[PDB]
């Protein structure tokens, strides 16, 4: 069976990349499309973005192309890259597959001065 | 199940095709005309050993699962036998998430011959939708 | 973008009893339409693809309906596990976009 898992720094400062990676168990990563989806602090989701077979991505406009999904088979694993942040960017992040049959556990990620 | 032009038009208008993803309702029927002649029984071994399923024309190598192919990926989760229906419900599940791919409706070298770049629109007028 | 309306934004309700949630699209989208369940520190769980389609897993007592602009999600006879929170999201064009959310609890 598959599980989804994201891993990757909780505090980030503003200006800085922001780095996510979601770790896929029980089948190849080359089997399916993988997104990015965020929840905001007032219960307000936005997806981020997915990436398909052919390796084509699709961001959604509203990151104003600062983010990045990227691949890697060999370590059965994918990428979110979101340049630039700001406080703006304070959000649980989560993977899951394009089906949305599968989902990790999401992660809080605060970007602050601090 | 062999269907009219306009039965298919008005079935995959109310299984959500009609601009999905950027691609007109003309370019769906349009499809299944030239990959199936709207047969969702029809089935097409390929060299590779795969083999392309329904009224849609689906591989087995990419998309869905027969059980015979060499490297089957099923990127739609699910049995090519379920895409021999009469029922076109699974048909038109797979082909959503194929078409969400870059490649768009190119997938379907049939419509990519004989339906991009022509009137698509053509294939739903003359019907009741 | 494609607007998702969602309502009401909270609805209250005595576990055995039904309720609707309703889902608005400001065009058209088909039956391009999925709904969510979210409860409290998890992720977000699918419960019906294509705005009537069931799910494997999925309690029997919810379904939806509707097409083009207008969708609901039906909960027959809510039960104490199913108080939380729930989304709608349309997948009919890109960007895909979610609604502003249902919070469904105990009277």
């Amino acid at each position: 069976d598959v599980q989804l898992q994201e891993s990757g720094p909780s505090l980030v400062k503003p200006s800085q990349t922001l780095s996510l990676t979601c770790s896929v168990t029980g089948d190849s990563i080359t089997s399916d499309f993988w997104s990015w989806i965020r929840k905001f602090p007032g219960n307000r989701l936005e997806y981020m973005g997915y990436v398909s077979y052919s390796g084509s991505t699709y961001y959604n406009p509203s990151l104003k192309s600062r983010i990045s999904i990227t691949r890697d088979t060999s370590k059965n694993q994918y990428y979110l890259d979101l340049n630039s942040v700001t406080t703006e960017d304070t959000a649980t992040y989560y993977c899951a597959n394009w089906d949305g049959d599968y989902w990790g556990q999401g992660t809080l990620v605060t970007v602050s001065a601090a | 199940k062999v269907f009219g032009r306009c039965e298919l038009a008005a079935a995959m208008k109310r299984h959500g095709l009609d601009n999905y993803r950027g691609y007109s309702l003309g370019n769906w029927v349009c499809a299944a005309k030239f990959e199936s002649n709207f047969n969702t029984q029809a089935t097409n071994r390929n060299t590779d050993g795969s083999t392309d399923y329904g009224i849609l024309q689906i591989n087995s190598r990419w998309w869905c699962n027969d059980g015979r192919t060499p490297g089957s990926r099923n990127l739609c989760n699910i049995p090519c036998s379920a895409l021999l229906s009469s029922d076109i419900t699974a048909s038109v599940n797979c082909a959503k998430k194929i078409v969400s791919d870059g490649n768009g409706m190119n997938a379907w070298v049939a419509w990519r011959n004989r339906c991009k770049g022509t009137d698509v629109q053509a294939w739903i007028r003359g019907c009741r939708l | 973008d494609i607007v998702l309306t969602q309502s009401p934004a909270t609805l209250s309700v005595t576990p055995g009893n039904s309720v609707s949630l309703s889902c608005r699209a400001s065009q058209s989208i088909g039956n391009n339409l999925h709904w969510y369940q979210q409860k409290s520190h998890e992720s977000p769980r699918l419960l019906i693809k294509y705005a009537s389609q069931s799910i494997s897993g999925i309690p029997s007592r919810f379904s939806g309906s509707g097409s083009g602009t207008d969708f609901t999600l039906s909960i027959n006879s809510v039960e104490t596990e199913d108080f939380g929170m729930y989304f709608c999201q349309q997948s009919n064009s890109w960007p895909y976009t979610f609604g502003g959310g249902t919070k469904l609890e105990i009277k």
